[PDB]
């Protein structure tokens, strides 16, 4: 037994809380160290205090989905711990639960937002291949992360990449068309089909978000930055072309197609405005940022590309982090 | 065991004199000035030729550890010759060297000796012995130039013209950093190599291996032609720079 | 939620650029000096410079070039800011009122593009056909210089070579031709392209590409007589023009890197060069002319003229004078003589322009108990390093104490009537195996001197090998008198040991006041230092005595006194030491949840931690448990440069992107998550790089309590010499002054038609947000300079809080009293 099979019976007393590290999907993420093992772990709180519906269903999804997923590029939920169990009467226990994850060294957001790190072409290949291998694994298991952002992309100093938050993760079925929440991805990474109101969306919603991250590694700046969905669709049209029935036959089915019209019927300028990107990556970026989700490439097809097909995960070319004594003031 | 007294040509750009703001031309000038100063002073005192070079080599080695701006060149050169006299068993009194120095130096140059010229020299002897690490025994290319010429057989007049011309090149090479770049045996071969080209001599014919086109190898082993051409280039730089012409 | 107020006490003094042209009139020769966000217009005379106009711009001046198109009487000015604001300006003088007219304006930022490594480059075609901009890798932006292009619209030409070093518009070409040095994995090369405004694309260049030096630095557009270009590197200077190729390799330029250049003769016969060691060279172009049918280059020559200030820009004016614009030291006007002086130098200084340079550290001290206060700063680097004592003068009086080495950190100890200054000098591995300094400095010219004899690191199995010619930094602790500013003592630290932090305080129950230095063992093989020392000194009877040493496993980036205990940051750790009765340091508690704990501030039991990333953290020392406790952290990632505590709920920080922000604790909420969340409530793009925050003020302090609109005083020094002041406001004063800014912005015309809200908007490479919680005091204090009709436009419909409890409308003179009271804080 043991070997992380029995869950919920261990208490949070065995973990010393270092502090809060950031805001997660539904609750804020804290960092801690195990007393017995000495390992740094990431915890996420579940209140369970709301006697309205008891245990949150969005948490039940992340517990159900994450215990099935096991991959080198996915943060694995280590265990689940609870608060102190009050008295002999199970009725008096108002304690909350905590999800125990593996702790990573840095986050893609903190690295890029600070402006310290530099990504070479070999670093992006090591980054994107691990990112696409994990996404292909979860897409093969019919799961949708629906919240691909730099804050959920974690990195160790060795060069290993892992995806983090699965609270907004749902199950996908092509046969069964079940309506989901139309707004789900950060506006800067939201696919054009979700902007136009598609409630029954494909796994290609994560492919578009990761495509915006691929281009974000070459410019160190997010591609489409807008405060409104219509303004976001305009920036997408200025680069990838305006959504039209010619390049997107199923765009008419989308509800907001007549409602959310771009300023002009722009032509596709993606290859023009990204001429500085290597040829191997521009072909990958062009397909990942395709308007039609049925014409957009899959996770497996990105791994079968000249940019990623022959990349070896044994190298794991870590991203350059600045050193010290050669920084700040007039040093170098 | 014994310290190393040889650097590379590229290292001369990092002498204490260079690193204190002195330009390469000035330090080279200050070295020729100090070398000719030691040469002329000891010549006036009737000193042996080995004594002159020993002080010049002490002088060259000294400003590899110190700067010309902090130690006056002519005060240091007098101390080297004074020590070289006691080293090479050709001693002269310190007052005799100071007297000769005043003869060859103007009022401006002699001001380096301060109010007490003798004391400024006697004091510097401690730092000189410490800087040279008490490695007093120094050999010069003269004895090797003679050791190699005796093994040559042929026209006595042609060999004698080769020796004196090479000997002149050794006297001129003292003004340079060649004393620090290469061992004295290689310098003696290079001056034979230079005097052979100018005199149009086939030195190989006078050796025990008249066919050995690398005549220099029978004297000094493991010497490429690149080194000989490099040394010849440095010696001839003095002749083209100064007003003296090649002996020929 | 928070309200703050920022004013400029000292304008930027470091010269970031200098140009010569004909801006005011076609006859006068003008020298337009560019400091950060400031433009100074001068008139060159036989005696010196004559000021004519100084204007402020709502942007950091990156590109500044003078040009004269076909049909213009005098040269026009083109300026591109750091935020990509481009504009063309004209000089207009109506008697005594001098105003600068914005002929054209626009923003040339592209939605997508990787910013280049060598920075923004701006070049203008010799025929004034187009403006060439290199803003992104693989993109060359062209603004066609048409008379109707008042919006400065531009198109992008694709660039095959992604990594470019420098580019200029070539002279003597039939079609507009650019010459650039680029770097690919095969080394660096020089290439040429022909720009076609009609086709909007590149054509094949005139002369071919050749493999050049691996450290090729600058491109010099040789004028029409000679033609072509000159490439400056580290060891060789090369001239390329058509089939002609020239290469000179002097041994003198290898000693120091050449960084700037300027042409003396407009035909291109003579050029100026400058080194990092202040050395000045002259690049001579020999002519071979035979009925003018050739004018080819015979050879190139470089001669050492003398030493100037470490200049970012050189410009040769008329009558033999050159303006030496320095960023690391004082700018100067130097005279170039045909005669060498008694030292062999051909350069003689005429005037000295005080430049605070990089203000690495500073401390406010009331030396004379006047109530005014004086500010002593560590200013300059290398040979231009110095101490600056700044006081309010009844303008400003600044006294300079040259150090001739780089100052690091400063602290004042009244018990010894002296200052503590950390300093570093550069020595080079000589032929003796040791090192020899290039110039004497304060650490060598100290009255008494000492060297740390510590064996704490013993042999540390690290006898690193040293080769000849390698630069090494020698760190020292300087003891400087408060009256004479004479170097009383200098303590030289261990080999390869860097001095990083310095504090003066008493500890525990020990009555002796100590100087404490936090150090680090710096080796190039180490990415992060893993060795360091915290050493305690006592200055007594003119000599420094080593009291105690504590070995740490990292770099002691910062130290501070905490209730008689020493709070020190060691790499990612923030540690609190206790001063035992045995006169030694003892560890009490630790905190580790950091990346690189850099800047530290304390207040009571509260601790503000400024890390490299992600931002600022609050630590509270809990005396009951005896261990630290995290309260709240700013979760938005920022690269911190200096932190400061305003009050018990507000915190002030500065980031590397020239931005100031203010965090606040979410009051005392009921949720544990709300309290632990430091919320950024203030945002403001300063435009300067803040290195040190310091509490205090140079104004007279009246112990009598006066209900002043400002509360608190925080001074800061920047890299460009700018010194500012931060203060808090009430919500009534914030809304009152903020409403004036919107009224002042609609009234005041800015240089280049730059929006004030766009300039002060929080700006990084990734996010741009509007300013909040900050009042641009430089805009409010401009109310005392606008004309009376504009004042009535500001005070119209404006409702004031006159007296007590009444919302009465303000008179224009009521606003003049408010601004004049705010002008008294500096
Ligand atoms: C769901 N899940 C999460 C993790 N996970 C593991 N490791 C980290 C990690 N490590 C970098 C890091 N950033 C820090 C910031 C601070 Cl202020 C401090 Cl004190 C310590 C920090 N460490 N960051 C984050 N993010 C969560 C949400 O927003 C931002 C980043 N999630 C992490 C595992 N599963």
């Amino acid at each position: 037994g043991q070997t992380e099979s029995d869950w919920g019976k261990r208490c949070v007393d065995k973990f010393d809380i270092i502090g809060i590290i950031g805001e997660g999907t539904y609750g804020q993420v804290y960092k801690a160290k195990d007393k017995d093992t000495g390992e740094l772990v990431a915890l996420k709180k579940v209140r369970l205090d709301n006697e309205k519906e008891g245990f949150p269903i969005t948490a039940i999804r992340e517990i159900k989905i994450l215990r099935q997923l096991i991959h080198r590029s996915v943060v694995n939920m280590k265990e689940i711990v609870t608060d102190k169990q009050d008295a002999l009467d199970f009725k008096k226990d108002k304690g909350a639960f905590y999800l125990v994850f593996e702790y990573m060294d840095h986050d893609l957001m903190g690295l890029l937002e600070s402006g310290l790190v530099h990504f070479s072409e070999d670093h992006i290949k090591s980054f994107m291949k691990q990112l696409m291998e994990g996404l292909e694994y979860c897409h093969k298991k019919n799961f949708l992360h629906r919240d691909i952002k730099c804050s959920n992309i974690l990195l160790n100093n060795s060069g290993q990449i892992k995806l983090a938050d699965f609270g907004l993760a749902r199950l996908y079925n092509s046969e069964e068309s079940r309506p989901y929440t139309n707004k789900v991805i950060t506006l800067w990474y939201r696919p054009p089909e979700l902007l136009l109101g598609e409630e029954r969306y494909t796994p290609a919603i994560d492919v578009w978000s990761c495509g915006c991250i691929l281009g974000e590694l070459f410019t160190k700046k997010p591609i489409f930055q807008a405060n409104l969905e219509l303004a976001q669709l305009e920036l997408i049209s200025r680069l990838c072309g305006s959504p039209c029935p010619a390049v997107w036959p199923d765009v008419i089915k989308l509800p907001y197609f007549n409602t959310m019209k771009p300023k002009k019927q722009y032509r596709r300028r993606l290859r023009e405005e990204f001429s500085f990107i290597p040829s191997a990556a521009l072909d990958l970026l062009d397909h990942m940022l395709t308007l039609d989700p049925s014409k957009r490439c899959t996770a497996e097809q990105t791994l079968q590309s000249d940019f990623l097909k022959d990349v070896e995960l044994s190298k794991m070319a870590p991203p350059d982090l600045p050193h010290w004594q050669d920084c700040h003031e007039l040093w170098s | 065991t014994k310290p190393c007294w040889y650097w590379d040509k590229k290292d001369l750009a990092h002498t204490p004199s260079q690193l204190e703001g002195l330009d390469p031309a000035t330090e080279a000038r200050y070295r020729r000035e100090g070398a000719r100063f030691i040469f002329d002073v000891g010549t006036r005192l009737g000193l042996h030729y080995d004594t002159l070079a020993t002080g010049i080599i002490y002088f060259h080695r000294f400003y590899m550890f110190h700067s010309f701006k902090q130690f006056p060149r002519y005060v240091t050169g007098a101390c080297c010759l004074f020590l070289a006299g006691k080293v090479e068993e050709t001693p002269k009194k310190c007052k005799d060297i100071i007297k000769t120095a005043r003869s060859l130096l103007n009022d401006v140059q002699f001001g380096q000796f301060g109010d007490d010229p003798k004391e400024e020299v006697m004091v510097l002897e401690r730092i000189l012995l410490q800087t040279i690490k008490f490695d007093l025994q120094v050999e010069h290319p003269y004895q090797f130039l003679l050791k190699y010429a005796k093994q040559l057989k042929g026209d006595k007049n042609k060999i004698q013209k080769l020796v004196q011309m090479a000997w002149t090149f050794v006297n001129d090479s003292l003004c340079t950093t060649l004393s620090l770049q290469w061992e004295p045996e290689i310098i003696a071969v290079a001056v034979m190599y230079l005097a052979g080209r100018l005199c149009k001599f086939e030195i190989q014919e006078w050796t025990s291996k008249p066919m050995y086109r690398r005549w220099w190898e029978q004297f000094v082993q493991d010497v490429p032609v690149d080194v000989l051409e490099d040394i010849c280039h440095q010696i001839l730089d003095l002749y083209s720079q100064g007003k003296q012409q090649m002996p020929h | 939620m928070s309200y703050n107020y920022v004013v400029t006490a000292q304008k930027p003094t470091a010269v970031n650029g200098c140009v010569t042209g004909h801006f005011t009139s076609a006859e006068d020769l003008n020298l337009l000096i560019a400091k950060n966000t400031r433009l100074e217009i001068y008139v060159v005379t036989a005696e010196g410079l004559r000021p004519v106009k100084e204007v402020g711009m709502y942007g950091k001046i990156a590109v500044m070039e003078l040009f004269r198109p076909k049909g213009e009487s005098k040269d026009l000015l083109f300026i591109l800011t750091a935020k990509y604001n481009a504009c063309i300006l004209e000089y207009k003088q109506s008697g005594e009122s001098i105003d600068i007219i914005t002929r054209a304006h626009g923003n040339v930022q592209d939605r997508i593009g990787r910013p280049s490594e060598t920075g923004i480059i701006g070049i203008i075609d010799p025929e004034c056909r187009m403006i060439g901009l290199r803003l992104y890798d693989g993109l060359f932006k062209v603004i066609p210089l048409d008379r109707d292009n008042k919006e400065l619209k531009a198109f992008n030409i694709r660039l095959e070579e992604l990594h470019v070093i420098d580019v200029k518009f070539l002279y003597g070409c039939q079609a507009p031709t650019i010459c650039f040095v680029y770097q690919d994995p095969q080394g660096r090369h020089v290439k040429t392209y022909e720009v076609s405004l009609r086709e909007k694309e590149f054509n094949k260049g005139p002369w071919k590409q050749e493999n050049v030096e691996a450290e090729a630095s600058m491109v010099i557009a040789v004028p029409e007589p000679f033609g072509g270009a000159i490439i400056i590197g580290q060891e060789s200077i090369t001239y390329h023009n058509g089939d002609k190729y020239l290469a000179i390799a002097p041994p003198i330029i290898k000693q120091s890197t050449i960084v700037c250049h300027n042409r003396v003769d407009p035909n291109g016969s003579r050029y100026l060069l400058g080194d990092m060691e202040g050395r000045l060279f002259m690049l001579l172009l020999e002519k071979e002319e035979q009925m003018d049918g050739t004018v080819t280059l015979k050879d190139l020559r470089v001669e050492l003229l003398g030493e100037t200030s470490i200049a970012e820009c050189l410009t040769y004016l008329d009558n033999g004078v050159v303006f030496v614009g320095s960023r690391l030291g004082d700018s100067q006007l130097v005279k170039l003589n045909v005669d060498s002086n008694e030292q062999g130098s051909y350069v003689v200084a005429m005037e000295t322009f005080t430049n605070l340079g990089p203000i690495v550290d500073m401390c406010v001290v009331d030396l004379e108990r006047q109530g005014q206060g004086q500010l002593v700063t560590c200013s300059g680097a290398f040979k231009e390093g110095s101490l600056r004592i700044i006081r309010n003068g009844i303008k400003l009086h600044i006294r300079t104490v040259p150090l001739y080495e780089s100052p690091r950190k400063i602290c004042y100890q009244e018990v010894s009537q002296c200052f503590g200054v950390l300093s570093s000098r550069i020595e080079v591995q000589d032929t003796s195996g040791g090192t020899t300094a290039l110039r004497p400095s304060a650490s060598t010219q100290a009255l008494s001197s000492s060297v740390s004899s510590s064996k704490l690191f013993s042999s540390s199995t690290a006898p690193h090998e040293t080769s000849f010619g390698e630069e090494v930094e020698v760190h020292n602790l300087l003891i400087i008198d408060q009256h004479t500013f004479e170097v009383l003592h200098a303590h030289q630290f261990l080999q390869n040991e860097y001095a990083l932090s310095l504090v003066s305080c008493k500890l525990g129950k020990d009555p002796n006041t100590y100087f404490i230095v936090g150090t680090a063992m710096v080796y190039p093989e180490e990415a992060e230092p893993k060795q360091g020392r915290i050493v305690v000194f006592q200055y007594s009877d003119g000599k420094l005595q080593t009291v105690a040493e504590k070995e740490v496993k990292g770099a002691v980036y910062s130290m501070v006194e905490f209730n008689g205990k020493l709070l020190a940051s060691i790499n990612s750790t923030v540690r609190l030491y206790e001063w035992t009765t045995e006169k030694e340091l003892r560890t009490e508690c630790n905190h580790y949840n950091n990346i690189m704990a850099l800047y530290l501030k304390t207040k009571g039991d509260f601790i503000l931690v400024g890390d490299l990333m992600r931002s600022v953290l609050l630590l509270a020392y809990k005396p009951m448990e005896g261990n630290f406790e995290e309260i709240a952290r700013d979760f938005n990632p920022n690269w911190m440069s200096a932190v400061e505590i305003l009050d018990d709920d507000n915190f002030l920080g500065a980031e590397n992107a020239f931005n100031l922000f203010v965090c606040q604790k979410d009051s005392a909420a009921t949720t544990d998550e709300e309290r632990q969340h430091l919320q950024e409530v203030g945002l403001f793009h300063l435009g300067e790089f803040v290195n040190v925050f310091c509490h205090g003020s140079l104004v007279m302090q009246n112990l009598g309590e006066t209900s002043t609109p400002t509360q608190g005083s925080v001074l800061f020094g920047t890299v460009n010499g700018m010194i500012g002041l931060v203060t808090s406001l009430s919500e009534s004063w914030y809304n009152l002054l903020l409403d004036m800014q919107n009224r002042l912005n609609k009234v005041i015309k800015s240089v280049g038609k730059i929006e004030h809200s766009f300039w002060r908007s929080f700006h990084t490479e990734r996010k741009t947000e509007p300013a909040t919680g900050f009042i641009d005091g430089d805009l409010i204090e401009s109310f005392l300079d606008i004309s009376r009709p504009k004042m009535q436009e500001v005070v119209a419909n404006l409702q004031y809080d006159d007296g007590s409890g009444m919302k009465r409308e303000a008179t224009a003179d009521d606003l003049i009293k408010v601004v004049e009271e705010l002008t008294r804080i500096h």
